[PDB]
């Protein structure tokens, strides 16, 4: 079970056992279950998760350096908000500000007086800390601090221990906010059950669930991003909690299973008709809503497979490629076997052998593989476009899938454009296959930008390696 | 107080681009696991949307420090790491950049480093750690650090003579000013159109390593920069014995250019023949350009902004502060430089501003934290009119709430892309007349 | 109940803190000695002298770390465990600490050993937060520095009051009193218990200076083990009978720099004509 | 007629009585290395100036003496006297300044290398130098230095965009329609093609062009690329265009209009953006911005993805 | 300026013995720096008479010039310093210490004969280690006792001095003897000393003047020059002064000292 009584998560490595290497048969990475570039940390997810909590502030126990962070999450946060039609503001993230003199002589009064400014200026609901890897070599001791300020102000306190090198994937900044609001902002024994509300555990993406959960007279609770404190207060009266990507839903969704009696479903992420149909088959089974299901099941089936027969013809022989993420990266190379685009390469930048949930009815890769075939050049890393380059030129696709930065680069200056998903619910259900078409068809045609920049680039690698 | 709401800059390992934007330069990072992507998706990707280049974004090499490399040190992954690079890319130069954990612990860089120098690799370290500084820091140590271990000693009858017509330039930071590239660009153009050899030691104009093996050949130092450089100016004067030019205000327009370049000529000793024929040039050019706006700025009906507030590093922070009121006439109001400079230059920074017009005197305040630059908007008046904000993504919001409109400048540009586009000099000064009034006319729009 | 042992370096917290660890376990009691040293020789008298490998270094060989397999049952039954770390000179100990006593917190192995004592021996350069970690406020409450007649041990000892004095008013530990080591003279006696009455503390025991120690170090062992009846054993069994009852935790009060030297100096007069 | 028809009678005007007869023993002999340039309407056109700097700029560069003859780059009545000494005359229009260049050719017997597409990117920049060295026998040296020189510049600025275009979060536009006088329309419509690779929606040309040319600037329109074959329609009066951008479907991404201040609530209906490339430019000042050849093109890319990613703004 | 580091077990002697052999070196006409690697602030207690110096920390652009106190014989006392025990990072400030000192040029603008860090007993980073880089200190000496621990921390800091000997750093100059009064003390110190292949520089007693002299504030050759312990670390100052043959540690492992040990428990049985 989750560990919620310390005030410190847990690894994702330590508690799934983390894979960030690899290369093989996507058929093995399921049976099985020198040089670097850089990665990501776990302050990053930390910074866009909890810097995304609406009535609340994030504060940063870092150098100025680690927060560094909240413009590319600050845009991010401005464009999820004029996305799921609210207004638009910016973020408030504040850092302490340490400097070397903190680093020899500790730096916890500058952390007390930096949540006092953030109670004075902002007066939230919920204050965040967010650690670094300097505040963690020197041990600060901060949770000293958070428990008095705590008791003072009377508004939760959280300290989210993030440092970037506690673990080798950055997955574990989600774990961190998640195990912060658990412990903290999520009342406990409630007194008020919302029957019609479910919780959907999602990023800053089109609202797609409110309208398809509609048809099933389900509410949607959006939270963690652009959520209020009072939306992720009451988590434990919702009827279920769902998500789309499984990678940042199980710690949130299955502690909240063991711990608020939040019931949680073990169904596909909802990527193809085949997953749509079994995720909202349980989705509707949890709150009792199998009969506006099945007619909302034929509707789609009667609306969206007349306008995907003119599109597998329109993508005959294409190849396709995913390079991103762990689960929201499965979901893309069964969507493009919906389409008939041939997958014979991926790149996912890490593997989670189990999840939080701990379910065996909650593989995202067993579901990839059973249904919709195998993927011959499956390949893991930590996001290394020294290895991209070489998974390129292997398998030779026509277009590549990402969502992360850092691998389309590469591969433009290689002549293969890529599909950009920051919207996470553009891929999302039967109108997401509909739209991941139109995107495939789109980009296709946009591949004469690439095919112009390689051939007027030189790559930095060198041509010994480059054989 | 310590705290600081919306970052103004990033660590001093991100001045690892500053060794990428010397081109066939890749940096190598001694840091954390997201120490080199934080630093690139902030002060490049998500402030104008600039690249990472040949040697930047995810080409740079990390060591990515686990549990392993703290406890026990990772001095070993550094040795490996450039070992493998060696091999794996193409790089005229390596640059190390120790994390703020390599630093904490104590790991023994030169240790591992220093091997491969004495075989001869275009190898270099430097100690960049967060806690340090921020990127400008930074990029004094890289500078300095480059020089040291890769120029070397000098020796005229060996290395090739000084020419006095050859001028080192120093000026912005690269890839944290947005414009950099085209600013750069701009200030070569310049240079070279008065007669010097120029090693603009960065961007796409740049001539790679063997620019910086000719340092000390260069004539003189140019410090291009309110504080910035003077570091390095400072250590070439010691080492080499270079003279150093400080030109603290970076020429904005055609009456700060001119000035600018008379003041260049008169160092190096240049011909006053080619310089004033080139100013006369670039005067005709950009005059012809002003009157077709004046009939616009002179005759618009519905009236033009009148108080700015530019709230940005000292380099753009003073060159806008001096654009806007001895061009454009603008009322200067809150001037707030967020690049942190040491307290040892702040007085003449602001002394400066104290001489920022024969009529006009005004005055600027260092402030990192964002909430008390909002505070301090909001506390000054700007009379009836709307006020327009020069300042970053974090103004959005301030300039909607007080009618007026903003005009992104730097360090973070997120609602601006940029690929050559200068506001420095002639035709910058141009580009930014047009961004300024298409940003203000389209208040209707 | 959860105990840290600091003082000076070579003092005697290590000899101390095993001999009054075994002590305990002969009584009965479910005790755990932490070692927070890289040199990893807290626990050398409670397993024979014989290397153990720590967590620090289940960590380096190793992905998901299970505490358990770290944890060594030495003399008596004592659930003697390192934390271990790097080779003098590189890496980061105090986080290894942190990282140490994180991951027994997380394993929840404090609470399923159904322990009795659990003694943090710590380094005697606490250097950092890290081996500050056992007095901070929810993993030990009774704290005693080991001195001695030495003026530097002294010093050390109102130092380490300095430093505990931090974590006392924060909901952290108090200092529990000062243990006394290497007592021979009256003087040496005098002293100490000068230095304590002037710092508002207790002395919970005097151990002399003897060579029954030494031998059964040479061998490994502890005075509990080695000499069983000696007189510097049964101290040390008064000593733990002294620890494991005591209650009267107080907040340090240790002295500035200039009333330390003045005691120093007056103690320097009795000294000549003693 | 139009301000086109206007502008096309007055530089015949001034062709047929202020430059009079030529006389190659009596003003000079003609120089095979001097270029008349007729490509753009001057004040209707809201970037000529620039326009006419970048290109005079390339054909300079490539070796030819160019009489740009609008804009600050010119010298006024000397190049306008200089017409009849170039070795030929360079239309730049699809089909504007045809006519001038048949008088001329009329009056004094110079060659006329039409150029309907007018070059935007390195792609078409390249080509449209190589075939007016062709087109004038010039040395190929200097040309293919200029081009590797122009080239090596703008891939660098390609290699630094080339990470947002493949690589933004929220994605980008994929469709286009432009609304404009032919030379623009076609130029963009060239440009957003070959070198971005987006789908052309809607291309309207709105000047009145004659039907003696309307057909051959469809046949321009036919082949935009080795690879799609487009269309394009006349229709000058806005309520028309209007209507048939509303009829027109580009798919679940919201397009990008490259329009005018008429198509400003066009566009925010559709919830798209609106590039204002034609007439009336009245929501941007215009100084000497330039949208075409080699650094005119990144100037138009900043323009285009700035609109693109400022709806959060 | 011959430059020395002093190691050993923690309070084993490493203060005193480090200012016994200052007083000794400045008591010859030598110049003298002894640098405080210790937070704790005591290295050169000795020497100020126990009053309280500022630290070069206590100063973090830095003069590193006013963190230098010097004492008696003219010793140049100089303090690193560091937080109260259990916050901060104490490596990190002697790192940022010697940093600061060595871009003030102290070492070269004082003309000293003679430096001697004295390190704190528990090297725990490396930031503890400075002194033992390469072109700081070539000279390092390990005070160590009868003691076994003294003995295990010995053998555990010539395994940490390997690796910077073995990459261009400092080599093991011997080992200084303290607290060695009987002959089983001098012979079980011999015996490891001859076990690693190394040198023990002199032996120094257990005498009480250095007591008497710790607790007036004073060092043994100020407070009793007359005294045979201010002889004794009178000539343990000449054989530093004059010793030259520094070797790379070849420390024994586990089993090794176990054994060790073990054949010397029986010793006194
Ligand atoms: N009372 C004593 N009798 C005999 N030897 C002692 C006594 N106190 C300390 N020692 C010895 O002094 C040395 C200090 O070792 P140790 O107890 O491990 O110190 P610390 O834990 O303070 O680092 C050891 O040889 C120890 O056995
Ligand atoms: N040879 C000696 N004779 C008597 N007392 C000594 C002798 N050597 C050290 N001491 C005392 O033992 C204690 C050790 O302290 P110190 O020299 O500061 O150790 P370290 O600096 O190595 O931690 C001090 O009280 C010191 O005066
Ligand atoms: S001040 Fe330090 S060197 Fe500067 S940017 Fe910060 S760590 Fe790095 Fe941080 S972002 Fe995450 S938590 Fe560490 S890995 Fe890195
Ligand atoms: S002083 Fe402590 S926290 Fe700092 S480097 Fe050394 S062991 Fe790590
Ligand atoms: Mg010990
Ligand atoms: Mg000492």
């Amino acid at each position: 079970p989750i560990n919620l009584k310390t005030s410190v998560v847990e690894s994702r490595e330590q508690r799934l056992g983390t894979i960030i290497a690899w290369d093989g048969k996507a058929s093995d990475l399921s049976k099985e279950s020198p040089f670097s570039q850089g990665s990501v940390c776990s302050e990053q997810m930390v910074e866009c998760q909890a810097g995304n909590v609406r009535g609340a502030v994030l504060v940063q126990h870092s150098p100025i350096g680690c927060g560094a962070g909240q413009v590319i999450y600050n845009s991010i946060f401005r464009n999820g908000l004029a996305i799921r039609g609210l207004p638009v503001e910016n973020l408030h993230l504040i850092s302490t500000n340490l400097r070397e003199r903190d680093m020899v002589y500790g730096g916890l009064d500058k952390l007390e007086r930096t949540i006092r400014d953030a109670w004075e200026r902002h007066h939230p609901q919920a204050i965040f800390i967010a650690t670094s890897c300097p505040t963690a070599i020197i041990g600060d001791d901060i949770e000293s601090v958070a428990s008095q300020l705590e008791a003072e102000f009377g508004i939760p306190v959280i300290p989210l221990h993030c440092e970037g090198f506690k673990s080798k994937h950055w997955s574990t900044g989600f774990d961190a906010t998640q195990h912060g609001i658990l412990r903290q902002i999520v009342r406990k024994n409630p007194e008020r059950k919302q029957e019609d509300l479910v919780n959907v555990i999602n990023l800053w993406g089109s609202d797609v669930f409110g309208p398809m959960l509609g048809e099933l007279g389900l509410r949607v609770n959006y939270v963690v991003d652009l959520a209020t404190v009072e939306d992720l207060a009451q988590m434990s009266e919702a009827a279920a909690t769902v998500g789309f990507c499984y990678t940042l839903s199980t710690y949130m969704a299955a502690a909240l299973e063991q711990e608020f009696g939040v019931p949680e479903v073990k169904a596909p992420m909802p990527y193809g008709f085949a997953g749509t149909d079994a995720w909202l088959r349980e989705i509707a089974r949890v709150t009792h809503r199998e009969e506006q299901a099945e007619a909302y099941i034929a509707r789609e089936h009667a609306r969206v497979k007349p306008q995907l027969e003119a599109l597998r013809e329109k993508l005959k022989g294409i190849k396709g490629f995913v390079s991103t993420g762990s689960a929201y990266a499965h979901g893309m190379i069964q969507v493009l076997r919906e389409l008939g685009v041939t997958v014979d390469g991926s790149l996912v930048f890490h593997h989670d052998p189990v999840y939080d949930s701990q379910d065996p009815r909650q593989d995202s890769l067993a579901h990839l593989v059973d249904n919709y075939g195998d993927v011959g050049h499956f390949s893991v890393g930590n996001r290394q476009q020294f290895q991209f380059y070489g998974l390129l030129q292997r398998v030779k696709p026509d277009f590549i899938i990402i969502r992360h930065n850092g691998l389309a680069p590469l591969a433009s200056r290689l002549g293969i454009p890529a599909i950009p998903l920051g919207d996470e619910h553009i891929a999302v259900g039967y109108q997401g296959i509909l739209n991941l078409g139109e995107s495939i068809l789109d980009v296709l045609a946009h591949r004469k930008f690439h095919e112009d920049i390689a051939a007027h680039v030189r790559l930095p690698y060198r041509q010994d390696w480059l054989a | 107080t310590n705290s600081i709401e919306q970052v103004r800059y990033i660590c001093s390992i991100g001045a690892m681009h500053s060794a990428s934007a010397i081109p066939r330069v890749i940096p190598i990072t001694h840091c954390g696991p997201g120490c080199a992507d934080k630093q690139f998706m902030n002060v490049a990707f998500y402030n104008g949307f600039q690249g990472g280049g040949y040697g930047g974004g995810a080409v740079v090499p990390s060591t990515n420090a686990t549990e392993r490399e703290v406890v026990f040190g990772g001095a070993e992954r550094l040795d490996e790491l450039i070992g493998a690079s060696l091999q794996v890319l193409d790089a005229d130069l390596f640059v190390v950049l120790t994390g703020c954990i390599p630093d904490l612990v104590g790991d023994d860089i030169g240790s591992v480093v220093g091997p491969y120098q004495k075989r001869g690799v275009p190898i270099v370290y430097a100690e960049t750690g967060g806690f340090r500084g921020n990127n400008f820091t930074g990029h004094e140590l890289v500078t300095k650090a480059i020089i040291d271990q890769f120029v070397g000693d000098y020796d005229a009858e060996r290395d090739g003579a000084r020419e006095p017509h050859t001028v080192n330039v120093w000026s912005l930071l690269p890839y944290h000013n947005t414009f950099w590239r085209g600013d750069l660009t701009e200030i070569k153009r310049l240079l070279e159109g008065i007669g010097l050899k120029v090693n603009i030691l960065f961007g796409p104009q740049s001539a790679g390593v063997a620019e910086w093996k000719a340092i000390p050949r260069a004539g003189f130092n140019l410090v291009l920069s309110p504080w910035l450089g003077l570091d390095t100016a400072r250590h070439l004067d010691r080492k080499y014995g270079q003279p150093t030019l400080h030109r603290p205000i970076i020429p904005i327009g055609a009456k700060e250019t001119g000035a600018f370049l008379r003041e260049v000529a008169a160092f190096a000793g240049l011909d006053s023949a080619v310089v004033e024929a080139f100013i006369t040039a670039e005067e005709a050019v950009y005059y012809r350009y002003l009157e077709d706006f004046t009939d616009f700025y002179a005759e618009y009906w519905w009236g033009l902004p009148a108080k700015f507030a530019v709230i940005g590093d000292s380099a753009y922070n003073l060159a806008l502060t001096k654009f806007l009121v001895n061009q454009l006439g603008l009322i200067p109001g809150l001037q707030i430089i967020t690049d942190n400079p040491p307290e040892e230059v702040r007085e003449d920074i602001r002394a400066h501003y104290h001489a920022i017009a024969d009529d006009v005197a005004t005055d600027v305040s260092f402030e990192e934290d964002s909430y008390t630059i909002h505070q301090k908007i909001r506390a000054t008046d700007f009379g009836h009119k709307a006020p327009i904000l020069f300042g970053t993504t974090w103004e959005r919001d301030l300039a909607k709430e007080l009618k007026g409109a903003i005009v992104e400048v730097g360090f973070p540009a997120s609602y601006e892309v940029v690929l050559s586009r200068s506001y420095l000099g002639y035709r910058g000064a141009l580009t930014l007349l047009e961004k300024i009034y298409t940003t203000t006319v389209s208040a209707s729009a | 109940k959860q105990i840290a042992i600091y003082g000076k370096g070579g003092i005697g917290k290590s000899t101390t803190t095993s001999n009054i660890s075994a002590a305990l376990a002969e009584a009965g009691y479910k005790v755990m000695q932490f070692g927070c040293d890289p040199k990893s020789d807290s626990t050398n008298t409670l397993r024979g002298g014989d290397y153990i490998p720590s967590v620090l270094d289940l960590l380096r060989e190793n992905a998901r770390v299970d505490a358990h397999e770290a944890i060594f049952q030495g003399f008596g039954g004592i659930y003697c465990v390192e934390a271990g770390g790097p080779a003098p000179g590189v890496g980061c100990a105090g986080r290894g600490i942190i990282t140490a006593v994180e991951l027994l917190k997380q394993q929840n192995v404090f609470e399923e050993l159904d322990l009795d004592y659990v003694i943090f021996d710590v380094l005697g350069d606490v250097v950092c937060g890290g081996f500050a970690v056992p007095i901070r406020e929810g993993i030990a409450e009774h704290v005693f520095t080991v001195s001695s007649s030495d003026f530097m041990a002294i010093y050390a000892a109102n130092n380490l009051f300095k430093g505990i004095q931090k974590y006392s008013n924060a909901g952290g530990a108090l200092l529990g009193g000062v243990i006394a080591n290497s007592i021979n003279t009256d003087f040496h006696r005098d002293i100490i218990d000068d230095f304590v009455a002037r710092t508002q503390t207790q002395v919970v025991q005097y151990v002399p200076r003897s060579l029954t120690v030494t031998q059964a170090e040479l061998q490994g062992r502890t005075t509990i083990e080695a000499a069983p009846e000696s007189a510097q054993a049964e101290i040390y069994r008064t000593l733990a009978r002294s620890i494991a009852d005591h209650t009267d935790s107080k907040v340090p009060t240790p002295l500035n720099a200039q009333e330390l030297r003045d005691w120093s100096a007056s103690w320097a007069n009795q000294l000549i004509e003693i």
